[PDB]
Parts: structure tokens; C-alpha cells; sequence
């Protein structure tokens, strides 16, 4: 894993609304293959770089369990940031309709 | 052949086959005695009364 | 050996054929031999330019001509090896 | 990206707990070429003293016959030559060049008496050495540089990009994913730490066993190209040189 | 700061017994002046590797703020481990012996 920080400013510059001007001032005269190429080779190159730097360099986070845990926070990062957060809406959601558990219920007795 | 299925959810993560929550009606906490006091401990996510 | 040619374009094997002649070391004792870029440059008609590897750097010649030339280094190698071999090439 | 160099030598890496540490400077930067992936105005510039290259340079343009190319490179090269800094060729690459490409002796022993051991040699100075185009240099420079990617380059310092939107992302961040009982949760000290602290002292404890176990293949394949490359090639040298006495049959004829 | 593991497994040896043993045979012939001057020894040693090295060596944790968020670490962390689970203490006292903000109650009216 690298460059975090330059995906943060990636993120921050595709919802600043201005850039939505600027891409679509640049999207003149391009095709979806070629935008999709562009984008499938930009992956390739940081996993690239990943494959090629790991051999001889070790970034600031390097531990006796490498990119794995780098990765794994990646991971638990995204879970508590989306996955519990659409958990607590679905919470909310089945205790309004149900009540707590409700999805849990027993079948009515017949 | 006539009476119905309960739900059935089992992982290495959750199950639902540790407790049971009961009917619409009749109801009952699906924790036993003794982590009951520690039900925040059993969560994800814990929205607490308003008191 | 590896079907890997060098471009001999001064972006890749600066200074290629500003001299008539390739040196390269051989073996462990690396045991100097001199080469005319002539004989050197008979590879670069069997290359072939469609396929380029390792950045980009090295063609790969046509698999006719590239084993004939393996087979050439085979036949020098198992001569080497046995005892009855011919003195001469002849 | 693929592993330049000309090295057979099967090199690993252990790491400290101590960052690299360069000289301070107000407007330039070091980092890794290939992480970077740098251009030219990217690069830093410096001036480099000329005096001791352009000797030589007279010297050979004297032996070529042509001075015009001299002059031109001095009159642009007056005050020192402004140039990337980290755009270079070694003096022991440079000569290993020119002896595989067919470079007299006295022409290698007149670099190796004018150059310093430390020099290191710009795409303009190859160029203009060697009648080449200094984008066919640049390229050939940073192939080289590339090769020795443990290296750090010199490049201009640029002030952080896009701050207030990564603060407002990463205040996002927080505000969705730390509200909740998940660093508290009966299976955070069930699994994650046990299992995760367990994973980081048996990597700890067996680090190297580990790296060792699994490189010891890799290490064998290594060895037995090399020594195969090695004894076919001495073979077949051999073999020539006794055949090397079959074309005299001629002219004896 | 540094040594942070080191630090760590000094708490550990400390809260071995068979330690307590040894610190027993250990003292045999030992004045506590030359114990708190060990002790005082050690803690400027500490603190002068750190001012030393902090002038050519970085660490693997170093930042724009440096050290300072290291040691508000440590701050936050003796905080988090210690003081909140005095307050959580307090508070299970206070709910138990007054009720739930029994220590804020207003005067009895007179
Ligand atoms: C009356 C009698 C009745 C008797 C009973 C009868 C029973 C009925 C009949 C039965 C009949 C038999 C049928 C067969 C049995 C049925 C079984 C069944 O169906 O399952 C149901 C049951 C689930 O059913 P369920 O109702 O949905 O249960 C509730 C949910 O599961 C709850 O979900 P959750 O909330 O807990 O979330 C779980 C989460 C869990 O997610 C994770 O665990 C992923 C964590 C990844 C962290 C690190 C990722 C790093 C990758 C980074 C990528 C680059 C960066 C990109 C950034 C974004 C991505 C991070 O999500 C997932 O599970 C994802 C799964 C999909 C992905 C699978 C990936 C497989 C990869 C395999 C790799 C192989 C490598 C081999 C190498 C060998 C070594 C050399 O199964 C389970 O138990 C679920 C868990 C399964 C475990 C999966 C764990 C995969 C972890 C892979 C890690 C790889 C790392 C390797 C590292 C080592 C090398 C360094
Ligand atoms: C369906 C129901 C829902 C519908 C409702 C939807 C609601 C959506 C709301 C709109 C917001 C969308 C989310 C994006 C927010 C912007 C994030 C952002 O870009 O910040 C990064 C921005 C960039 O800085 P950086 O990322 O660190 O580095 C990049 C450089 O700055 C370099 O940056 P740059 O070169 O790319 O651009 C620089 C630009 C950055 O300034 C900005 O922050 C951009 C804000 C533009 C907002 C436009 C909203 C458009 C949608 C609403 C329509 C409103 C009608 C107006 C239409 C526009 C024509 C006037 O301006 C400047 O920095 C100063 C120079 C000024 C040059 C002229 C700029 C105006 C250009 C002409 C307008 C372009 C319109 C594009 C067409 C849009 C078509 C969809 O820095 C900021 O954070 C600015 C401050 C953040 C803004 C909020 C300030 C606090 C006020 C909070 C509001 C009060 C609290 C809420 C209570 C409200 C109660 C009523
Ligand atoms: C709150 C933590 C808990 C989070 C939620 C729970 C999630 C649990 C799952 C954890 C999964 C972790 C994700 C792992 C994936 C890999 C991530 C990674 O390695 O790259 C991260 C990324 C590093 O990017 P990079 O690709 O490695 O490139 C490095 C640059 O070249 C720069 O090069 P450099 O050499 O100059 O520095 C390299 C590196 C150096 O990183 C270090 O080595 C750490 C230095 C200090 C050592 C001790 C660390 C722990 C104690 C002090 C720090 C407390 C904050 C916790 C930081 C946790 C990460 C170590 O820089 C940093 O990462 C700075 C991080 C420290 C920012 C401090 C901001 C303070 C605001 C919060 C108030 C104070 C803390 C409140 C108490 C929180 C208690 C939990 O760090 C960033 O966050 C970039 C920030 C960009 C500016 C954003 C605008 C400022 C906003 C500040 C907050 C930024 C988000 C951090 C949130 C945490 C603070 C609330
Ligand atoms: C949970 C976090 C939130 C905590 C509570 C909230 C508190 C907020 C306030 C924060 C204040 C922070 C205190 C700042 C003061 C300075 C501390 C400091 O810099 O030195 C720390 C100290 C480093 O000592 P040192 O003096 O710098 O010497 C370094 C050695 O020479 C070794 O040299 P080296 O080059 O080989 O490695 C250098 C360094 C490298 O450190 C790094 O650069 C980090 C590497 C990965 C980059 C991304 C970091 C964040 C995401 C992945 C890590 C998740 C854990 C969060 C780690 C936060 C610290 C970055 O090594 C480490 O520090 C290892 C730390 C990672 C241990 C992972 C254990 C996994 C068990 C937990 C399950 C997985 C996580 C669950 C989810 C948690 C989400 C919050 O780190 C240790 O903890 C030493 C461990 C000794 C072995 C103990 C037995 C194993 C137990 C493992 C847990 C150890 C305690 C960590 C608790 C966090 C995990 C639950
Ligand atoms: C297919 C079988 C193999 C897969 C096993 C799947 C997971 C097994 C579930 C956990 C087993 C222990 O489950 C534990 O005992 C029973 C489960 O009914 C529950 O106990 C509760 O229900 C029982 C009913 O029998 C009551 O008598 C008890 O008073 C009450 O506390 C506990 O709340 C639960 O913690």
C-alpha cells in the first residue's frame, strides 16, 4: 500500500463541483474504452509500483507483518466507516418497524 | 408439513440459534442473565435511552 | 540463453555501433572475446519487432533463427564434453 | 514496473526503525524515482563546474574535427552548467559501456586519467561527447538511475495539495466510523487482538526463520542458473578457441 | 520519545514474581540513595539519547508536530487507561450511593 494521502486529495477534488466542469470540458472528444483503459492502467501502475518497490524499500509503516496489516486496516477502516454505519440506519429502520429484533421473531404459533 | 420454519443463521461470525427472541406478542431478551448488564458489549452499534 | 535482444536505439545500448567491434566477458573467470559488429548485427535481421520486453529494452528474435543458434551452442557444448570429437570444423 | 540491472547477485533487505535522513533544503525534496514518477521540470536543477570536462571535450572534438560543437557547448556552458541533479551517469558505467562497445584502450585510459572515480557524467555532457541527442541521454540516465532505485532523487519541493477537503473527508471519516461500539466489542477482545497480537509476536519472534524457510528455494534456483550460464559458456569458448585455427587451411592452399 | 517496548516489558519483568526474588537478592548491600541516583541515572539518559538523536536521526512516527504528538499520545493513552476508569468507578459509586448526579443535586430548599 502507498499514497493514501494522494487518494484523499483524489477524493476531495472529484467532489469539489468545479472539477465536475473541468471533466466535463475534458470528457470532449472520448470514448468509454478509452476511459476505462485509463483508469484500469492507473491501478496497474500503483500495484506495479507496489510489486516493484516493495523488493528494496520499506515505507514508515513497515512491521514484521507487512502490507497485510496496512491492508487489513484498509479493510476495517471501510467496514466501520460504510458497513456499520448502513447497520445502524437498518437498526433504526427495523426498530421502527418491528421493534428491536423484529427480524428476528419466531414464526406465530399456529 | 403444515406448521412453519423458523429462521435459521449460522457462521463463524453470527448465529441465531444462541437465543431466542420469541413471538410478536410474547416476547423475551435473547441474552441471558449474565451478560445482560454487558449487552453493549454484544454490538455494533448501541443507541441508549433517553432518560 | 534468452530470446532477449537488446535495442540497439542510444536510448537503450548507448553508443552501439560508433566502434566496429563488441567486447563481452565469459564464464566465471570472465575471459575477455572480441566480436565484429557485423557478425552482431546479423542477429538484428532475424529480430523481430512486434514484441518487446523487459521495459521495453529487448526484442525477441524469430524462433527459427534463435534456435539454430541454440542448436549451434549444443552441438560446440556436447563436442566440448566428449572425447572423440573432430579437431576441425571442417 | 520491471527490475532493471545487470546484477545477478540475489539481494534482500531488513529494515530499522529510523527514517532516512537527507540534508535540509528550502526548495527540494528526496524521494523514489519510480513512486515519484518524475519529469524533467520535476526534477531539481543545480550548476556544475565545467573546466575539468571541457578539456576533455576539447581534446576530443580536437581528435573528431568538430570544434563548432565545442564552442557552442562552452559559450552555453560559461558560468557552469545548469542542469538536473539527479540525472547522471557513473564513471564505472560509462567505461564498462564503452569497453563492450568497442572503445580503444587509450581512449578508456585517457577517461580514466581525466575523470575523477566519483565522477558522474549529465545527458548534455554525454551528448555533446559522443554526437549524441540529449533526449536519447536523459532516457539512458534515468534507465541507469532506475537500476540503482535505492537511490533517492532530488526533486522540488511542493506544498501539500488539497488540505481542507482532505480534513473535511477525514473529519467524515472519524464522525461515521468511530461512533460505535466496535473497539469495545466482546469480539474485538475475543479474536481481533488475540489473533492479530499472536500473528505480530510470532512474526516477530520467527521473522527472519520465516523469510529464510521460504527464500531457500529461490535462492537454489538462482545458483543453478548461474552455474549453468557460467559452464556453458566457458564450454563453448573453449571449443571456438580450439576451431579458431580452421580458416588458415586457405590461405596455406 | 522512544523505547516504547522496552518500556513495556520493564512493566512486564516488574509484575513477574520470580523478579521480586531477584530484586530481593539483588538488594542485599544497596542504599536508597544509590537507588534513586540509578533511577534518576536512567531516566536522564533517556531523555538525553532523545536530545541528542532528535538533532540527525528521525523515527519512524516522525510528523510536521514531531514529538509533541508523541507525547500527547502517551498523555491521551495514561488518560483513556487510567482516568476514565477512575470516572467509570465514580460514577457506579455516586449512581449507587445518591442516585445518577446525586454530587450536583442543588441544596435542600429551606
Ligand atoms: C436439522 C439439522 C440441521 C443441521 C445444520 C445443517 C446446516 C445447513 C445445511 C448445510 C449444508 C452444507 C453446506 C456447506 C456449508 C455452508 C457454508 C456457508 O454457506 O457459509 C455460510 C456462512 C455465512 O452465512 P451468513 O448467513 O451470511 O452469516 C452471516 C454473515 O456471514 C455475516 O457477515 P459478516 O458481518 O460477519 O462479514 C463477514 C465479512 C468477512 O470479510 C473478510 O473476512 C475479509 C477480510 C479481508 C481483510 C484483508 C483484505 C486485504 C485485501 C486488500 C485488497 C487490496 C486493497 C483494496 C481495498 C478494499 C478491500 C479491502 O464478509 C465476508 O464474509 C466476505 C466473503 C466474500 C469474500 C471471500 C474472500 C475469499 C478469499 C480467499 C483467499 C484464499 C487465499 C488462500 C491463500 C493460501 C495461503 C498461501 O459462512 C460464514 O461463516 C461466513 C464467514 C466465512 C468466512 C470467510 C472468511 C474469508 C477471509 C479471507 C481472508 C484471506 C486472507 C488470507 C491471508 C493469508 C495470506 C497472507
Ligand atoms: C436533491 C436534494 C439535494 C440537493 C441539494 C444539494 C446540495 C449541494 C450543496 C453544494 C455543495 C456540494 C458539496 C461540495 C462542497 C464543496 C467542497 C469543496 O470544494 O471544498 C474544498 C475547497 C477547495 O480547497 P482544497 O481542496 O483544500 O484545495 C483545492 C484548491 O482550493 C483549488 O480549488 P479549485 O481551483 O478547484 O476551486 C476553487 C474554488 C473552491 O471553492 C469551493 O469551495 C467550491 C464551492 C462551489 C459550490 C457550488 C455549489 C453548486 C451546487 C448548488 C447550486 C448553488 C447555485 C450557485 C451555482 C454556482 C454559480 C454561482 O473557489 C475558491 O477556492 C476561491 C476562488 C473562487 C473562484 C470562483 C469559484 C466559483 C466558480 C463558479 C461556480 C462554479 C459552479 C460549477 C457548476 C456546478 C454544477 C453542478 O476548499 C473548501 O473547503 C472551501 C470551503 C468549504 C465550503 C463551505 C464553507 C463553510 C460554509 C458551510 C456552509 C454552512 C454549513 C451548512 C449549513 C447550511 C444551512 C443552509
Ligand atoms: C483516531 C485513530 C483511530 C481512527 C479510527 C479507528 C480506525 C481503526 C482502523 C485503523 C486503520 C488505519 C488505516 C491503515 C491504512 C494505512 C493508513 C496510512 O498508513 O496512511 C495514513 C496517512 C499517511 O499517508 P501516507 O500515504 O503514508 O503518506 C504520508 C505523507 O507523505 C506524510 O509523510 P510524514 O513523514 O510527514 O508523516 C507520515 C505519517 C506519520 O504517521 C505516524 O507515524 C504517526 C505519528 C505519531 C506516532 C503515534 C501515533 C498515534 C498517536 C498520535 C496520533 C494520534 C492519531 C492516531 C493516528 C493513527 C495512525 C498512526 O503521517 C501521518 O499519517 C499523520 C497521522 C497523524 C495525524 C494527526 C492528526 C491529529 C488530529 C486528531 C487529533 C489528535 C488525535 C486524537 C486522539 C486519537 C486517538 C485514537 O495519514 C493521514 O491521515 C494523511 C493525512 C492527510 C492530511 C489530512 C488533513 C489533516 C487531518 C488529520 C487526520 C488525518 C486522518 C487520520 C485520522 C486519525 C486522527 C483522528
Ligand atoms: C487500537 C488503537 C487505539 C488504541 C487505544 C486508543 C488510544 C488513543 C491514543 C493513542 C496514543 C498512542 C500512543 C503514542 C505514544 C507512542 C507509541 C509508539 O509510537 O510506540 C508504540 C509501540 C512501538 O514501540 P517503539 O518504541 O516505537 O519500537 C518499535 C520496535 O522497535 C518495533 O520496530 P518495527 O519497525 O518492527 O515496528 C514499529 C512499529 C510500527 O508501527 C506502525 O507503523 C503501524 C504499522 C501499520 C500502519 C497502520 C497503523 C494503523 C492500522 C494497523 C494497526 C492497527 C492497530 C493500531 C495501531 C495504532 C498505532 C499506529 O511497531 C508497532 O508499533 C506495532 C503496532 C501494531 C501492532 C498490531 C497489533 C495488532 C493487535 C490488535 C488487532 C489489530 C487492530 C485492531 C483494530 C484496531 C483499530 C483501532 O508499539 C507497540 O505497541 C509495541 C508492541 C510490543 C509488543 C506487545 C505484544 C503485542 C501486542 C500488540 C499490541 C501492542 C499495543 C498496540 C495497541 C494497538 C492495537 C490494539
Ligand atoms: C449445529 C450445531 C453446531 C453449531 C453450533 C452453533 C452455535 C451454538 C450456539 C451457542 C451454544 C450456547 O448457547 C447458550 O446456551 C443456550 C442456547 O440456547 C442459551 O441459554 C438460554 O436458552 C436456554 C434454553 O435451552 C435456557 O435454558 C437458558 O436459561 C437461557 O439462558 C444461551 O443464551 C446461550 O449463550
Amino acid at each position: 500500500g502507498f499514497h493514501f494521502q494522494q487518494y484523499i486529495a483524489m477524493a476531495g477534488r472529484a467532489i469539489n463541483p468545479v472539477q465536475w466542469t473541468r471533466a466535463w470540458r475534458r470528457m470532449e472528444g472520448k470514448s468509454a474504452t478509452e476511459v476505462y483503459r485509463d483508469a484500469l492502467a492507473w491501478t496497474n501502475n500503483q500495484f506495479a509500483q507496489i510489486s516493484r518497490a516493495s523488493q528494496y524499500r520499506a515505507w514508515w509503516w513497515q512491521n514484521p507483518l507487512g502490507m497485510g496489516l496496512v491492508l487489513y486496516g484498509t479493510y476495517k477502516a471501510w467496514h466501520m466507516i460504510y458497513m456499520v454505519r448502513k447497520q445502524k440506519k437498518t437498526a433504526q429502520l427495523v426498530a421502527a418497524a418491528y421493534g428491536q429484533g423484529g427480524q428476528w421473531l419466531n414464526p406465530v404459533p399456529r | 408439513h403444515e406448521q412453519p420454519y423458523r429462521a435459521f443463521s449460522l457462521g463463524f461470525t453470527a448465529n441465531n440459534l444462541s437465543g431466542n427472541w420469541g413471538d410478536y406478542i410474547d416476547r423475551q431478551d435473547n441474552k441471558n442473565a449474565l451478560m445482560r448488564p454487558a449487552r453493549m458489549m454484544f454490538t455494533d452499534v448501541f443507541i441508549p435511552t433517553t432518560k | 540463453m534468452l530470446n532477449f535482444i537488446p535495442k540497439r536505439c542510444p536510448s537503450v545500448s548507448l553508443l552501439f555501433g560508433k566502434r566496429p567491434v563488441q567486447r563481452i566477458e565469459v564464464g566465471q573467470a570472465r575471459h575477455q572475446l572480441e566480436i565484429p559488429v557485423e557478425t552482431i548485427e546479423k542477429i538484428y535481421e532475424g529480430v523481430d519487432s512486434r514484441l518487446e520486453y523487459h521495459n521495453k529494452d529487448y526484442n525477441a528474435m524469430k524462433w527459427k533463427d534463435f534456435m539454430k543458434l541454440k542448436l549451434d551452442a549444443y552441438h560446440l557444448l556436447e563436442a566440448s564434453q566428449s572425447e572423440t570429437a573432430a579437431k576441425s570444423a571442417l | 514496473y520491471a527490475t532493471l540491472g545487470s546484477g545477478w547477485s540475489f539481494s534482500k533487505v531488513q529494515y530499522t526503525k529510523y527514517r532516512i535522513t537527507k540534508p535540509w533544503t528550502t526548495d527540494t525534496t528526496f524521494d523514489d524515482i519510480i513512486l515519484s514518477q518524475p519529469s524533467k521540470e520535476d526534477f531539481a536543477k543545480f550548476t556544475k563546474e565545467a573546466p575539468l570536462f571541457l578539456r576533455f571535450l576539447k581534446l576530443v572534438t580536437d581528435v573528431e574535427g568538430r570544434q563548432e560543437a565545442f564552442i557552442q557547448f562552452a559559450k552555453r556552458c560559461e558560468n557552469g552548467l545548469t542542469v538536473e541533479k539527479d540525472v547522471y551517469v557513473t564513471k564505472k558505467e560509462l567505461v564498462d559501456c564503452l569497453w563492450k562497445n568497442g572503445y580503444t584502450d587509450t581512449e578508456i585510459n585517457a577517461f580514466e586519467i581525466a575523470f575523477p572515480a566519483d565522477y558522474k557524467f549529465h545527458y548534455p555532457e554525454l551528448a555533446v561527447l559522443f554526437d549524441l541527442t540529449e533526449e536519447d541521454c536523459y532516457k539512458y540516465c534515468i534507465r541507469q538511475r532506475a537500476a540503482t532505485p535505492e537511490e533517492l532523487v532530488e526533486l522540488k519541493y511542493t506544498k501539500p495539495k488539497n488540505l481542507v477537503s482532505s480534513y473535511g473527508l477525514c473529519f467524515l471519516g472519524v464522525w461515521f466510523g468511530l461512533s460505535n461500539t466496535v473497539l469495545s466489542n466482546a469480539w474485538f477482545y475475543s479474536k481481533t487482538f488475540p489473533f492479530g497480537a499472536v500473528f505480530y509476536m510470532l512474526g516477530s519472534y520467527f521473522y527472519r526463520d520465516i523469510r529464510e524457510k521460504l527464500w531457500k528455494e529461490e535462492k537454489s534456483l538462482i545458483h543453478t542458473a548461474q552455474e549453468n550460464k557460467n559452464m556453458g559458456e566457458e564450454s563453448v569458448y573453449k571449443q571456438m578457441k580450439k576451431y579458431a585455427t580452421d580458416t588458415k587451411c586457405l590461405d596455406y592452399l
